[PDB]
């Protein structure tokens, strides 16, 4: 439920946010691991076993694999090119499908936090110094 | 299908409470081993390998977690070859070019878990490099700290041949991208213990990029036969250095290459420099456009093509508060063209010449636009000769060794 | 459904970046005066603004008209995003077509600037979209003198300039710069005109 | 413009212009104090007599 | 009295969505003022107050033509009307009047919400240098002087920069006369 990375991927394969909500732990240990999942899950969006279709205005949700006892969850909206993609770790999974719709609406919000601070209309418009530094301020309001 | 295997495979894993139990449960990963034979229809194609490798990546995984509660050392001598044939059936006729980027620096980090061997994460630069600029900001970070220590303790310099730059140079550029991709204050220890040995070795044949330090402008003064030739003021990265830093402001015509210096010792931030510049070209001309190269020599040329069109326009004009100079005046003069040049005259002396310079040879002091080049010269009187004479162009360049 | 503000004052506001635009060249800092605490600021109305414009120099109007694109650029970029969680299914990002993204557009942009659709909508084969509509909305409103008629078209020819920069943005949020021209091309019962490249 | 230095004036200039002479010293390092006599000489000398 | 005539004009009255347009358009133009000037933010309120001004004084004939009312002359009735059949018809949402003077003259205009503000974050560069509503200063000094008074308006402080809220000190200095009609003879 309470995730372990999240991470946001933008029109090319350049990462823009990948980061950890339990910031400072005691296991921080490396930031390799939540790291080397995400580049490999750039590489599982031209996989030809799954497939995101082009229909709908809601976009959906995968479960791509599972990696050091971590499961990752992914969505590409197909028009902003949008490549997101969270972790959770194992146990914390029910297995049922409320907690499958949380995770949904854990994406819904912060598909919403992209959006609007792509939308902050002060912002010079880039990958400044000004938007991860306002991500962060918002996800520590999102995750304590 | 084999999707709803994984889900069969998330199935279990689901209802799984005793890890002693669940590895039999790994033992259905034998099952999906003996899924493997029965998926496999053929002997290869591209997306038939594609779907085989993951079910035998994940049993690799099952298999690497079975270790968990430690067989002495062929576990990390027997784990590469599974890695390398999985490595090698994701690398079958696909655009999957990350995994194996990551497939070889997992068998690097098993290599140098071993004594320090020959190196493929280091061996080819991009490669070891992985876009550092274009990938991310920590994954590099590891695999360039790695190969760090690869070749600093292998301890023979004869580089790979991919390009053949046998030397310290390789390291240096490491060195260099590990502390541009670090934090600032933790660095310190990464600095000065792979900057030391540069020192020595000053192979220096190095060209960066600058963007550890940063540089900003301000305006243009004058000094005492010199120019203060724009006061500018840079960041810090680092603990120190000793660079002999210039600016190249140019001209649409010519370079000034002034606001130079001899000696630096640059530690803190906000390092606010004056730039005392001699040869002051151009007449100090305000048409003079930054090139803003700004070649901070610390043992090698970390220079910044900082370089537009945005003709903000460096002015720097002039100024007359007693120093020495040459002028140009005809005064005096018979019922022919000539000219004359007076000089405020100081103690060191040394040359000049003057040169016409014009669509066609309007002004001749010989049968061709001359020099008449003169040392310690006061005042004297130059001819000319004929054309359609209205205003001539000049030009005097003099050396006049006041200044270095 | 939504929180809802009223229109009419919203056109007021679309209406009038052309005096802001006046104002913020030919002001880089008949013209009046007023006061504030301890302070003045230097007035000019907008009557008094767009006439400066017909007196304009070449390379004053062409660097004017350079911002109203770049408003129409700013507002389109941020307004594709809302309108991408307002519905927008069945098309791509790198939409190696181009009409399923111009039935978006006349459908779902221009609805929520200005209330309908882009009635009419010609297809040159090779990427040469032409979109037409004949009663556009700010332009409701604008007449000058008696039989006059000539010298107004040019006169308010900056008013088009927002919406080159409207399908700008909506396609810049789809990948890339183009090339846009705008056309008046009057009715045919009881008109304005935009290219693709 | 020497055509009426002779005839009731002196020091009366001809119609050249000022701005771009300011931002030619505006651009360069002059004082406030300097560009205010600058300009109050060149404002005098947009027209006078002598 | 009015506010069942201000839900009576919003019965009848051309609407649109206030998110996702009228935020994006006034941030979209104090972007352009905050690169324009190029990174100067004490300048920018006071071309957002003269453009503010021009946009107001057009308004208020709007105003007066979708609701019947008199010339407004104490600060009991622009206080009432403004916060009761001003605001809440032309941008759905009501202040409320605190601060209140001696002798009947300068209140305060503490908005709740804002739709020019609504989900904006301001950087960290205009803490303590600009004004983000400033046309809202704009349309009250040049709507209130068009029904023939005068005033001042100045923000006192915003959600943005500090924790308190959104005011306005409007102040009556002066009302203004009606002229006769010639000269003399």
């Amino acid at each position: 439920l309470r995730p372990c990375f999240v991470s946001l991927i933008d029109e090319s394969d350049k990462p823009i946010l990948i980061y950890v909500p339990n910031e400072a732990e005691n296991e921080m240990n490396d930031v390799l691991k939540y790291n080397v999942l995400s580049n490999i899950s750039l590489d599982y969006f031209e996989s030809a076993l799954v497939e995101w279709h082009s229909l709908d205005s809601k976009p959906l949700l995968k479960s791509i694999f599972q990696l050091e006892g971590v499961s990752v969850f992914a969505m590409l909206i197909k028009q902003t090119g949008l490549k997101i993609v969270i972790g959770f770790e194992q146990k914390s999974l029910s297995g049922a499908d409320d907690e499958f719709e949380a995770i949904n609406q854990i994406f819904e919000t912060v598909r919403k936090i992209y959006i609007r601070v792509k939308c902050n209309p002060l912002l010079v418009s880039g990958d400044e110094k000004s938007i991860i530094k306002s991500l962060e301020r918002k996800f520590d309001e999102l995750f304590i | 299908a084999f999707q709803l295997i994984k889900n069969f495979i998330e199935s279990i894993s689901i209802e799984y409470r005793k890890s002693v139990r669940l590895l039999e449960f790994k033992h259905y990963f034998i099952t999906s081993m003996l899924s493997y034979f029965e998926f496999e229809n053929v002997s290869n194609p591209l997306l038939c390998e594609i779907k085989a490798e993951l079910l035998m990546l994940k049993r690799d995984n099952w298999v690497q977690g079975v270790m968990a509660t430690s067989e002495t050392v062929f576990q990390e001598n027997f784990l590469t070859l599974t890695k390398e044939i999985l490595s090698l059936f994701n690398k079958c006729e696909g655009k999957r070019q990350r995994i194996v980027d990551i497939l070889s620096i997992e068998i690097g980090l098993l290599y140098y878990q071993g004594k320090k061997y020959e190196e493929a994460v280091s061996l080819f630069l991009s490669c070891y490099e992985y876009y550092t600029q274009t990938n991310k900001n920590s994954i590099g970070l590891k695999i360039l700290q790695v190969f760090i220590d690869s070749l600093s303790h292998c301890p023979k310099l004869d580089v790979l041949q991919i390009d053949g730059e046998s030397v310290s140079a390789s390291a240096v550029l490491t060195n260099a991208f590990l502390n541009i991709l670090k934090l600032c204050k933790d660095n310190d220890s990464k600095e000065i213990w792979w900057k030391k040995f540069m020192d020595l070795q000053m192979k220096v044949h190095l060209a960066r990029a600058n963007v550890s330090a940063i540089e900003v402008n301000l305006k243009s003064y004058g000094f005492p036969e010199d120019i203060s030739t724009k006061t500018m003021r840079l960041s810090l990265k680092n603990m120190g250095g000793d660079v002999i830093v210039f600016g190249a402001s140019d001209f649409l015509l010519k370079k000034g290459e002034n606001k130079l210096i001899l000696e630096c010792r640059d530690i803190m931030y906000g390092e606010f420099s004056l730039l005392s510049f001699e040869i002051i070209v151009e007449g100090i001309t305000f048409v003079k456009e930054f090139p803003e190269n700004q070649d901070e020599f610390i043992v090698v040329p970390e220079i910044y093509c900082k370089e537009s069109t945005k003709v903000l326009v460096k002015q720097a004009h002039n100024l007359n508060l007693g120093e020495y100079a040459l002028e140009l005046k005809s005064v005096q003069s018979d019922a022919l063209e000539s000219l004359q040049v007076e000089v405020e005259v100081q103690k060191n002396i040394g040359n000049m010449k003057n040169l016409p310079v014009s669509f066609s040879m309007d002004e001749i002091q010989a049968r061709k636009r001359y020099n008449t080049p003169f040392e310690n010269v006061r005042l004297e009187y130059y001819l000319l000769d004929q054309i359609t004479a209205f205003d001539l162009i000049i030009k005097t360049s003099f050396t006049k060794k006041n200044d270095q | 459904s939504l929180p809802k503000v009223s229109q009419s004052v919203y056109q007021m506001l679309l209406n009038e970046m052309v005096p802001l635009a006046m104002g913020i060249e030919r002001q880089i800092s008949i013209k009046r005066l007023k006061i504030e605490e301890h302070h003045t600021v230097d007035i000019i109305r907008s009557h008094n603004l767009i006439h400066e414009l017909y007196k304009a120099d070449e390379e004053e109007k062409e660097k004017v008209l350079a911002r109203l694109r770049n408003i129409g650029f700013q507002i389109g970029l941020k307004l594709s995003e809302l309108l991408i969680f307002s519905n927008n299914p069945n098309l791509k990002f790198k939409e190696m077509d181009l009409l399923l993204i111009m039935k978006f557009i006349c459908r779902d942009v221009w609805k929520q600037i200005f209330g309908k659709q882009i009635d009419n909508l010609k297809t040159n084969h090779r990427g040469t979209f032409y979109l037409l509509d004949y009663d556009y909305r700010p332009i409701q409103s604008f007449s000058l003198e008696e039989d006059a008629k000539n010298e107004e078209l040019k006169m308010i020819e900056p008013f088009l300039e927002i919406p080159v920069g409207i399908i700008r943005g909506v396609l810049s949020s789809l990948g890339y710069s183009s090339e846009e021209v705008i056309c008046l091309a009057s009715f045919i019962d009881r008109g304005v005109s935009f290219h693709v490249q | 413009y020497d055509y009426d230095a002779f005839k009731e004036n002196r020091i009366i200039r001809l119609l050249k212009t000022s701005i771009d002479l300011n931002k030619t010293k505006s651009k360069i390092r002059n004082l406030c104090i300097e560009k205010a006599v600058l300009d109050k000489i060149l404002i005098c000398l947009n027209k006078v007599s002598r | 009295s009015l506010k069942a005539m201000g839900e009576e004009i919003w019965k009848n009255k051309t609407e649109k969505i206030n998110t996702e347009l009228f935020t994006l358009t006034y941030g979209s133009i104090v972007a352009q003022l905050c690169q324009d000037y190029e990174r100067d933010f004490n300048k920018v309120n006071d071309h957002l107050y003269s453009m503010g001004y021009n946009i107001g004084c057009r308004l208020i004939e709007d105003f007066l033509a979708r609701t019947a009312l008199p010339r407004c002359e104490n600060l009991v009735k622009t206080s009432e009307v403004l916060s009761k059949c001003a605001f809440k018809i032309f941008l759905n949402i009501t202040p409320n009047i605190t601060n209140w003077s001696h002798n009947k003259d300068t209140f305060s205009l503490i908005l709740d919400e804002n739709p020019l503000a609504d989900f904006v974050e301001l950087p960290m560069d205009a803490m303590k240098s600009l004004w983000y509503s400033n046309i809202l200063c704009g349309v009250l000094k040049g709507s209130l002087e068009m029904v023939q008074l005068d005033c001042d308006v100045w923000f006192v402080s915003d959600i943005l920069r500090g924790d308190s809220q959104t005011e306005i000190k409007v102040k009556l200095n002066r009302i203004l006369k009606d002229e006769i009609p010639i000269g003399e003879d």
